[PDB]
Protein backbone atom coordinates (compact mmCIF):
# COMPACT_ATOMS: atom_id res chain seq x y z
CA UNK A 1 0.00 0.00 0.00
CA UNK A 2 3.14 1.98 -0.88
CA UNK A 3 4.56 3.26 2.06
CA UNK A 4 8.11 5.56 2.06
CA UNK A 5 10.34 5.11 4.92
CA UNK A 6 13.52 7.37 5.82
CA UNK A 7 16.97 5.50 6.77
CA UNK A 8 20.75 7.22 7.76
CA UNK A 9 22.57 8.89 10.26
CA UNK A 10 21.31 11.90 11.88
CA UNK A 11 25.04 14.09 11.89
CA UNK A 12 27.61 14.35 9.41
CA UNK A 13 30.85 15.92 9.50
CA UNK A 14 30.99 18.95 7.49
CA UNK A 15 33.18 18.56 4.32
CA UNK A 16 31.93 14.86 4.36
CA UNK A 17 28.97 13.72 2.37
CA UNK A 18 25.37 13.21 3.63
CA UNK A 19 23.65 10.16 2.53
CA UNK A 20 19.90 9.24 3.06
CA UNK A 21 18.08 5.97 1.94
CA UNK A 22 14.31 5.96 1.30
CA UNK A 23 12.58 1.86 1.74
CA UNK A 24 9.16 1.56 -0.13
CA UNK A 25 7.54 -1.17 0.28
CA UNK A 26 4.17 -1.90 -1.05
CA UNK A 27 5.21 -1.36 -5.20
CA UNK A 28 8.19 -1.79 -6.89
CA UNK A 29 11.36 1.08 -7.31
CA UNK A 30 11.55 0.59 -10.78
CA UNK A 31 7.29 1.06 -11.50
CA UNK A 32 6.66 4.79 -13.31
CA UNK A 33 6.50 7.26 -10.38
CA UNK A 34 9.12 9.86 -9.07
CA UNK A 35 10.82 9.20 -6.22
CA UNK A 36 11.09 12.90 -4.69
CA UNK A 37 13.46 14.04 -2.03
CA UNK A 38 12.09 17.76 0.21
CA UNK A 39 14.04 19.12 3.19
CA UNK A 40 13.28 21.89 5.68
CA UNK A 41 15.45 23.76 7.71
CA UNK A 42 13.59 23.88 10.96
CA UNK A 43 11.55 26.92 11.52
CA UNK A 44 12.02 27.47 7.80
CA UNK A 45 10.58 26.76 4.07
CA UNK A 46 10.41 23.68 1.75
CA UNK A 47 13.07 23.04 -0.26
CA UNK A 48 12.68 20.71 -3.73
CA UNK A 49 15.72 18.35 -4.04
CA UNK A 50 14.89 16.46 -6.97
CA UNK A 51 13.98 12.63 -8.25
CA UNK A 52 14.61 9.45 -10.04
CA UNK A 53 12.05 8.00 -12.32
CA UNK A 54 11.61 4.73 -11.71
CA UNK A 55 11.85 3.33 -14.96
CA UNK A 56 14.84 5.05 -16.62
CA UNK A 57 16.59 5.54 -13.62
CA UNK A 58 17.42 9.14 -14.52
CA UNK A 59 17.30 11.76 -12.13
CA UNK A 60 17.37 15.85 -11.69
CA UNK A 61 17.83 17.82 -8.98
CA UNK A 62 17.69 21.71 -8.37
CA UNK A 63 20.37 24.08 -10.09
CA UNK A 64 21.89 24.80 -6.56
CA UNK A 65 22.18 21.48 -5.37
CA UNK A 66 23.35 19.87 -9.19
CA UNK A 67 27.10 19.96 -8.49
CA UNK A 68 26.62 17.87 -5.58
CA UNK A 69 23.87 16.03 -5.27
CA UNK A 70 22.77 12.42 -6.90
CA UNK A 71 19.52 10.74 -6.70
CA UNK A 72 19.87 6.91 -7.35
CA UNK A 73 17.39 3.44 -7.17
CA UNK A 74 18.70 0.01 -5.26
CA UNK A 75 17.28 -2.18 -7.12
CA UNK A 76 18.26 -5.30 -4.64
CA UNK A 77 16.61 -3.69 -1.76
CA UNK A 78 13.74 -1.62 -3.72
CA UNK A 79 15.19 2.36 -2.26
CA UNK A 80 15.97 5.08 -3.76
CA UNK A 81 18.75 7.09 -2.13
CA UNK A 82 20.15 10.85 -1.75
CA UNK A 83 23.79 11.58 -1.31
CA UNK A 84 24.75 15.08 -1.03
CA UNK A 85 28.80 15.87 -1.18
CA UNK A 86 30.87 18.41 0.82
CA UNK A 87 28.55 18.97 3.64
CA UNK A 88 28.13 22.07 5.47
CA UNK A 89 25.46 23.76 8.40
CA UNK A 90 23.25 25.15 5.47
CA UNK A 91 22.48 21.03 4.99
CA UNK A 92 21.12 20.71 8.17
CA UNK A 93 17.22 19.97 7.67
CA UNK A 94 14.80 17.60 7.97
CA UNK A 95 14.71 15.06 4.93
CA UNK A 96 11.61 13.81 3.54
CA UNK A 97 11.44 11.17 0.67
CA UNK A 98 8.35 11.42 -1.12
CA UNK A 99 5.84 9.58 -4.05
CA UNK A 100 4.49 11.64 -6.78
CA UNK A 101 1.18 10.60 -7.99
CA UNK A 102 0.88 8.03 -10.79
CA UNK A 103 1.09 8.85 -14.55
CA UNK A 104 1.39 13.03 -14.13
CA UNK A 105 3.36 15.45 -15.83
CA UNK A 106 5.57 16.54 -13.41
CA UNK A 107 4.40 14.36 -11.15
CA UNK A 108 7.85 15.30 -8.76
CA UNK A 109 5.37 18.45 -8.16
CA UNK A 110 2.59 16.63 -7.21
CA UNK A 111 3.20 14.59 -3.90
CA UNK A 112 0.61 12.91 -2.24
CA UNK A 113 2.64 10.45 -0.23
CA UNK A 114 4.92 11.11 1.73
CA UNK A 115 7.89 9.59 4.49
CA UNK A 116 7.91 11.01 8.12
CA UNK A 117 11.00 12.71 7.81
CA UNK A 118 14.37 12.27 8.91
CA UNK A 119 16.40 14.99 10.77
CA UNK A 120 20.18 15.33 10.05
CA UNK A 121 22.81 17.75 12.13
CA UNK A 122 25.66 18.67 10.15
CA UNK A 123 28.35 19.47 13.17
CA UNK A 124 32.25 18.63 13.66
CA UNK A 125 31.04 18.61 17.10
CA UNK A 126 30.96 15.04 18.69
CA UNK A 127 27.93 12.63 19.65
CA UNK A 128 27.42 13.63 23.57
CA UNK A 129 24.64 11.36 25.82
CA UNK A 130 22.81 13.41 28.42
CA UNK A 131 22.65 14.13 32.47
CA UNK A 132 19.24 13.05 33.90
CA UNK A 133 18.46 14.73 36.83
CA UNK A 134 15.23 14.51 39.06
CA UNK A 135 13.15 17.49 39.65
CA UNK A 136 11.88 16.44 42.94
CA UNK A 137 8.17 17.91 44.21
CA UNK A 138 7.91 20.18 47.14
CA UNK A 139 -2.79 22.27 46.35
CA UNK A 140 -3.85 18.59 46.58
CA UNK A 141 -1.96 18.37 43.53
CA UNK A 142 2.49 18.59 43.23
CA UNK A 143 4.47 19.00 40.07
CA UNK A 144 7.75 16.27 39.40
CA UNK A 145 10.01 16.16 36.63
CA UNK A 146 13.27 14.71 34.68
CA UNK A 147 15.67 17.47 33.28
CA UNK A 148 17.45 16.23 30.28
CA UNK A 149 20.63 18.14 30.20
CA UNK A 150 23.36 18.72 27.46
CA UNK A 151 23.40 16.54 24.61
CA UNK A 152 24.12 16.76 21.45
CA UNK A 153 22.78 16.10 18.74
CA UNK A 154 18.53 16.08 18.61
CA UNK A 155 16.69 14.59 19.05
CA UNK A 156 15.89 12.95 22.49
CA UNK A 157 12.31 11.16 23.77
CA UNK A 158 10.57 11.65 27.47
CA UNK A 159 7.69 9.73 28.44
CA UNK A 160 6.53 8.70 32.22
CA UNK A 161 6.28 4.95 33.49
CA UNK A 162 6.96 3.63 30.32
CA UNK A 163 4.05 5.20 28.49
CA UNK A 164 1.42 4.74 31.13
CA UNK A 165 1.66 8.04 33.06
CA UNK A 166 -0.14 10.20 30.15
CA UNK A 167 -2.34 13.15 32.48
CA UNK A 168 -0.60 16.45 32.88
CA UNK A 169 2.55 15.72 31.51
CA UNK A 170 4.20 18.30 29.48
CA UNK A 171 7.56 17.63 28.03
CA UNK A 172 9.48 21.03 26.39
CA UNK A 173 11.19 21.15 23.44
CA UNK A 174 15.52 21.45 23.95
CA UNK A 175 17.00 25.20 24.22
CA UNK A 176 20.13 25.57 22.07
CA UNK A 177 23.01 27.12 23.88
CA UNK A 178 25.71 28.80 23.89
CA UNK A 179 27.88 25.75 24.31
CA UNK A 180 26.43 24.00 21.07
CA UNK A 181 24.81 21.57 23.58
CA UNK A 182 20.80 20.67 23.87
CA UNK A 183 19.01 20.54 27.43
CA UNK A 184 15.16 19.93 27.47
CA UNK A 185 12.53 19.07 30.47
CA UNK A 186 10.00 17.38 30.75
CA UNK A 187 7.04 17.61 33.89
CA UNK A 188 4.02 16.11 35.17
CA UNK A 189 1.31 17.08 37.49
CA UNK A 190 0.08 14.46 39.76
CA UNK A 191 -2.07 14.09 43.45
CA UNK A 192 -0.07 14.85 46.14
CA UNK A 193 -1.22 12.29 48.24
CA UNK A 194 0.63 10.12 45.97
CA UNK A 195 3.68 10.31 46.52
CA UNK A 196 5.88 7.78 48.33
CA UNK A 197 3.51 5.35 47.00
CA UNK A 198 3.28 6.04 43.47
CA UNK A 199 6.70 5.21 41.86
CA UNK A 200 7.47 7.43 38.95
CA UNK A 201 9.99 7.24 36.48
CA UNK A 202 10.94 9.56 33.58
CA UNK A 203 12.34 7.66 30.43
CA UNK A 204 15.13 9.09 28.63
CA UNK A 205 16.18 8.15 25.12
CA UNK A 206 18.90 9.76 23.18
CA UNK A 207 19.37 6.97 20.13
CA UNK A 208 22.59 8.53 18.82
CA UNK A 209 24.50 8.26 21.67
CA UNK A 210 22.64 4.87 22.73
CA UNK A 211 22.01 5.90 26.00
CA UNK A 212 18.54 4.68 27.80
CA UNK A 213 17.76 5.74 31.40
CA UNK A 214 15.08 4.99 33.60
CA UNK A 215 15.49 8.25 36.17
CA UNK A 216 13.54 7.55 39.85
CA UNK A 217 11.55 10.77 40.89
CA UNK A 218 11.25 10.91 44.75
CA UNK A 219 10.03 13.59 47.20
CA UNK A 220 12.06 14.90 50.20
CA UNK B 1 13.89 30.62 -12.57
CA UNK B 2 12.58 32.98 -9.89
CA UNK B 3 11.14 31.54 -6.75
CA UNK B 4 7.43 31.85 -6.18
CA UNK B 5 6.07 34.70 -3.94
CA UNK B 6 3.54 34.05 -1.53
CA UNK B 7 2.46 36.52 1.55
CA UNK B 8 3.85 35.77 4.73
CA UNK B 9 0.98 35.67 6.74
CA UNK B 10 -2.99 35.03 6.31
CA UNK B 11 -6.18 35.16 9.09
CA UNK B 12 -9.67 34.59 8.83
CA UNK B 13 -12.62 33.93 11.03
CA UNK B 14 -14.43 30.54 11.82
CA UNK B 15 -16.88 30.05 9.27
CA UNK B 16 -15.26 32.56 6.52
CA UNK B 17 -13.44 32.62 3.69
CA UNK B 18 -9.59 33.00 3.21
CA UNK B 19 -7.54 33.06 -0.24
CA UNK B 20 -3.93 32.45 -0.14
CA UNK B 21 -2.05 33.88 -3.23
CA UNK B 22 1.21 31.99 -5.15
CA UNK B 23 3.07 34.24 -7.82
CA UNK B 24 5.24 33.32 -10.70
CA UNK B 25 5.73 34.01 -14.05
CA UNK B 26 4.60 33.40 -17.84
CA UNK B 27 6.43 30.31 -18.14
CA UNK B 28 5.70 28.28 -15.04
CA UNK B 29 2.42 28.94 -13.33
CA UNK B 30 1.25 30.97 -16.56
CA UNK B 31 2.44 28.35 -19.19
CA UNK B 32 1.29 25.42 -17.28
CA UNK B 33 -1.53 23.51 -15.36
CA UNK B 34 0.81 22.28 -13.04
CA UNK B 35 0.42 24.02 -9.51
CA UNK B 36 0.06 22.34 -6.31
CA UNK B 37 -0.87 23.78 -2.59
CA UNK B 38 0.62 21.60 0.51
CA UNK B 39 -0.75 22.07 3.69
CA UNK B 40 1.62 21.58 6.58
CA UNK B 41 1.36 21.15 10.64
CA UNK B 42 3.71 21.83 13.12
CA UNK B 43 6.09 18.73 12.69
CA UNK B 44 4.30 17.07 10.12
CA UNK B 45 4.82 16.33 6.40
CA UNK B 46 3.24 18.55 4.31
CA UNK B 47 -0.32 17.33 3.00
CA UNK B 48 -1.27 16.88 -0.61
CA UNK B 49 -4.59 19.52 -0.97
CA UNK B 50 -4.24 20.63 -4.86
CA UNK B 51 -2.25 19.36 -7.56
CA UNK B 52 -2.83 20.52 -11.29
CA UNK B 53 -4.31 23.60 -10.22
CA UNK B 54 -7.97 22.46 -9.54
CA UNK B 55 -7.95 19.18 -8.90
CA UNK B 56 -8.21 17.73 -5.15
CA UNK B 57 -6.50 14.35 -4.29
CA UNK B 58 -8.01 11.30 -2.77
CA UNK B 59 -9.98 12.41 1.05
CA UNK B 60 -9.55 16.23 0.85
CA UNK B 61 -12.32 18.55 1.62
CA UNK B 62 -14.36 20.34 -0.82
CA UNK B 63 -14.00 23.66 1.10
CA UNK B 64 -10.25 23.49 -0.44
CA UNK B 65 -10.52 25.05 -4.28
CA UNK B 66 -7.57 26.14 -6.71
CA UNK B 67 -7.42 28.62 -9.16
CA UNK B 68 -5.32 30.48 -11.35
CA UNK B 69 -5.22 33.84 -13.44
CA UNK B 70 -2.33 34.96 -15.50
CA UNK B 71 1.33 34.21 -13.56
CA UNK B 72 -0.60 33.90 -10.21
CA UNK B 73 -2.39 31.27 -8.78
CA UNK B 74 -4.93 30.83 -5.38
CA UNK B 75 -6.09 28.75 -2.88
CA UNK B 76 -9.47 29.35 -1.25
CA UNK B 77 -10.45 27.92 1.65
CA UNK B 78 -14.12 28.02 3.04
CA UNK B 79 -16.00 27.57 6.17
CA UNK B 80 -13.11 27.65 7.93
CA UNK B 81 -11.99 25.60 11.09
CA UNK B 82 -9.30 25.82 13.86
CA UNK B 83 -7.89 22.61 12.41
CA UNK B 84 -7.49 24.52 9.58
CA UNK B 85 -4.40 26.44 10.89
CA UNK B 86 -1.07 25.30 9.07
CA UNK B 87 1.19 26.62 6.80
CA UNK B 88 0.76 26.20 3.40
CA UNK B 89 3.05 26.01 0.33
CA UNK B 90 2.43 26.38 -3.25
CA UNK B 91 4.45 24.88 -6.06
CA UNK B 92 4.76 24.68 -9.81
CA UNK B 93 7.04 22.48 -12.64
CA UNK B 94 9.29 24.87 -14.06
CA UNK B 95 10.92 24.03 -17.20
CA UNK B 96 14.48 22.43 -16.82
CA UNK B 97 12.44 19.12 -14.83
CA UNK B 98 12.17 21.34 -11.34
CA UNK B 99 9.81 21.84 -9.08
CA UNK B 100 9.51 25.19 -7.75
CA UNK B 101 8.30 26.24 -4.08
CA UNK B 102 6.84 29.35 -2.52
CA UNK B 103 8.40 30.73 0.65
CA UNK B 104 4.68 29.23 2.17
CA UNK B 105 1.55 31.44 4.29
CA UNK B 106 0.98 30.68 7.71
CA UNK B 107 -2.62 31.12 8.02
CA UNK B 108 -4.34 31.73 11.83
CA UNK B 109 -7.47 31.25 12.61
CA UNK B 110 -9.51 34.27 14.52
CA UNK B 111 -10.82 34.02 18.04
CA UNK B 112 -8.87 32.12 20.04
CA UNK B 113 -9.73 32.44 23.77
CA UNK B 114 -6.57 34.56 25.49
CA UNK B 115 -4.96 32.20 27.71
CA UNK B 116 -2.39 32.78 30.68
CA UNK B 117 0.88 31.22 31.62
CA UNK B 118 1.48 28.22 33.88
CA UNK B 119 4.69 28.49 35.55
CA UNK B 120 6.83 25.80 37.48
CA UNK B 121 10.11 27.20 38.77
CA UNK B 122 12.79 24.00 39.68
CA UNK B 123 15.68 24.63 42.14
CA UNK B 124 18.61 22.55 41.43
CA UNK B 125 18.58 19.20 42.08
CA UNK B 126 20.89 17.30 44.96
CA UNK B 127 22.57 15.33 42.65
CA UNK B 128 23.53 18.27 39.99
CA UNK B 129 24.94 20.29 42.95
CA UNK B 130 26.99 16.86 43.90
CA UNK B 131 28.15 17.13 39.99
CA UNK B 132 28.95 20.55 40.96
CA UNK B 133 27.08 22.47 39.26
CA UNK B 134 23.43 23.84 39.24
CA UNK B 135 20.34 24.56 37.10
CA UNK B 136 17.27 26.76 37.61
CA UNK B 137 14.01 25.57 35.60
CA UNK B 138 11.17 27.86 34.24
CA UNK B 139 8.45 26.32 32.56
CA UNK B 140 5.97 28.27 30.97
CA UNK B 141 2.87 26.68 29.48
CA UNK B 142 -0.90 27.44 27.98
CA UNK B 143 -0.37 30.65 27.16
CA UNK B 144 -2.27 32.39 23.89
CA UNK B 145 -1.30 34.36 22.27
CA UNK B 146 2.62 32.88 22.32
CA UNK B 147 4.26 36.26 23.41
CA UNK B 148 5.91 35.38 26.37
CA UNK B 149 9.04 37.61 27.74
CA UNK B 150 11.24 36.07 30.90
CA UNK B 151 13.11 38.01 33.66
CA UNK B 152 15.46 36.54 36.27
CA UNK B 153 16.56 37.72 39.62
CA UNK B 154 18.81 36.89 42.21
CA UNK B 155 17.18 38.39 45.10
CA UNK B 156 15.54 41.04 43.51
CA UNK B 157 17.94 42.25 41.73
CA UNK B 158 18.40 41.19 37.66
CA UNK B 159 20.37 38.64 36.14
CA UNK B 160 20.67 38.54 32.36
CA UNK B 161 24.23 35.91 32.49
CA UNK B 162 23.72 32.51 32.78
CA UNK B 163 20.04 32.73 30.66
CA UNK B 164 19.04 30.87 28.05
CA UNK B 165 15.48 31.24 26.98
CA UNK B 166 13.80 29.20 23.78
CA UNK B 167 11.25 30.31 21.95
CA UNK B 168 7.47 29.37 22.06
CA UNK B 169 6.12 26.53 20.68
CA UNK B 170 2.64 25.14 20.05
CA UNK B 171 0.83 22.38 21.74
CA UNK B 172 -1.80 20.21 21.09
CA UNK B 173 -4.23 22.32 22.90
CA UNK B 174 -3.55 25.40 20.27
CA UNK B 175 -2.01 27.26 23.52
CA UNK B 176 2.07 28.05 23.23
CA UNK B 177 4.44 26.57 25.75
CA UNK B 178 8.41 27.78 26.75
CA UNK B 179 11.13 27.54 28.99
CA UNK B 180 14.16 29.49 31.09
CA UNK B 181 16.92 27.79 32.07
CA UNK B 182 19.70 29.83 34.69
CA UNK B 183 22.91 27.97 34.99
CA UNK B 184 24.58 29.05 38.28
CA UNK B 185 27.72 27.92 40.25
CA UNK B 186 26.59 26.33 43.54
CA UNK B 187 28.40 28.97 45.35
CA UNK B 188 25.74 31.78 43.51
CA UNK B 189 22.69 29.26 44.66
CA UNK B 190 23.52 28.79 48.04
CA UNK B 191 24.65 32.50 48.66
CA UNK B 192 21.53 34.21 47.81
CA UNK B 193 18.01 34.61 49.69
CA UNK B 194 16.00 33.38 46.68
CA UNK B 195 15.77 33.56 43.35
CA UNK B 196 12.86 34.32 41.37
CA UNK B 197 11.50 33.80 37.88
CA UNK B 198 9.10 36.15 36.34
CA UNK B 199 6.80 35.76 33.32
CA UNK B 200 5.49 38.44 31.41
CA UNK B 201 2.48 37.50 29.05
CA UNK B 202 0.52 40.79 27.75
CA UNK B 203 0.20 43.09 30.32
CA UNK B 204 0.50 41.20 33.43
CA UNK B 205 3.01 39.25 35.28
CA UNK B 206 3.54 36.00 36.57
CA UNK B 207 6.56 35.36 39.23
CA UNK B 208 7.43 32.17 41.42
CA UNK B 209 10.78 31.53 43.04
CA UNK B 210 12.97 28.83 44.65
CA UNK B 211 15.09 29.49 48.05
CA UNK B 212 17.86 27.21 48.77
CA UNK B 213 16.82 24.87 51.09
Amino acid sequence: QVQLQESGPGLVKPSETLSLTCAVSGVSINDGYDWTWIRQTPGKGLEWIGYVFGRSGNFNLNPSLRNRGIISKDTCKNQFSLNLNSATAADTAVYFCARGMEGLFAAYNSLDVWGRGLLVTVSGASTKGPSVFPLAPSGGTAALGCLVKDYFPEPVTVSWNSGALTSGVHTFPAVLQSSGLYSLSSVVTVPSSSLGTQTYICNVNHKPSNTKVDKRVEPK
Amino acid sequence: QAALTQPPSVSGSPGQSVIISCTGTSSDIGQYNSVSWYQQHPDKAPKLVIYGVTSRPSGVSDRFSGSKYGDTASLTISGLQAEDEADYYCSSHADENMALFGGGTRLTVLGQPKGAPSVTLFPPSSEELQANKATLVCLISDFYPGAVTVAWKADSSPVKAGVETTTPSKQSNNKYAASSYLSLTPEQWKSHRSYSCQVTHEGSTVEKTVAPT
